């Protein structure tokens, strides 16, 4: 039969609907990838000894 | 005869846990403790033009402990990649005897400062964290201080490499160096 049911809803229409769903999924995946590509780097934070070193106590 | 290898340390005021837990864990001691004391610098140099500092650091939270004083200055140019310190000479004192002798021999109080923080130790090294305040005698720069210091005879500067390695061990938190 090659479709087991229907004539207008045969393998042609099934392949068309599958291609439409695949295009929608690929568009969603591309949007997700473009949204996730914005991540530059895991910029953490820590102490700032560069200023306090010169600002450390002294004879003054 | 004796010498010292005191290294300067300055950490951000907010970064406290990454220092206390690391020092308590890496290698300091068992059962750490804290302290509290105030320093009184002095100077008596009329014509010599060399004011000698006499830090009569008295621990206010101590039960009559001696006013352990230390003389430090004139950093020796060893260029041994060490903390670039000079010779040290400790000197104990009695109750109110530091001020008494400073008045007898004649001295001038250059300034007064107080310190407070946690205490730590090592084998032949010593690291201390404390905060300095700016207040009257009855009672801050918002910057803690890691007092990684070594005091020992001259020897052959063997403790310099050990102190450098210990500082590199605590590199993710602080970065010790020398001073001018």
């Amino acid at each position: 039969d090659a479709a087991r049911i229907g004539a207008d809803a045969a393998q042609k229409q099934i392949q068309s609907l599958n291609k439409m769903c695949s295009n929608l999924l690929e568009k969603i995946s591309k949007e997700e990838r473009e949204s996730e590509s914005g991540g530059l780097r895991p910029n953490k934070q820590t102490f700032n000894p560069g200023d306090t070193n010169a600002l450390v106590a002294a004879v003054a | 005869n004796m010498m010292e290898y005191l290294l300067q340390g300055s950490v951000l005021d907010h970064s406290l846990e990454s220092l206390i837990h690391r020092l308590r864990g890496l290698c300091d001691n068992m059962e750490p403790e804290t302290f509290l004391d105030h320093e009184m610098v002095f100077l008596l140099k009329g014509q010599q033009a060399s004011p000698f500092v006499l830090r009569a650091r008295r621990s206010m939270d101590r039960a009559g402990a001696p006013w352990h004083l230390r003389y430090l200055g004139q950093p020796e140019m060893g260029d041994k990649n060490r903390h670039a310190l000079v010779r040290n000479c400790v000197d104990i004192a009695t109750s109110e005897n530091l001020t008494d002798f400073l008045m007898e021999m004649g001295f001038r109080m250059d300034h007064e400062f107080v310190a407070k923080g946690h205490l730590f130790r090592k084998g032949i090294m010593k690291v201390v964290v404390y905060k300095i305040f700016r207040i009257l005698v009855p009672g801050l720069s918002l910057s803690y201080l890691v007092e990684l210091s070594v005091v020992a005879p001259a020897g052959q500067d063997m403790v310099s490499d050990d102190m450098r390695n210990f500082a590199e061990q605590l590199k993710p938190l602080v970065h010790l160096e020398k001073i001018d």
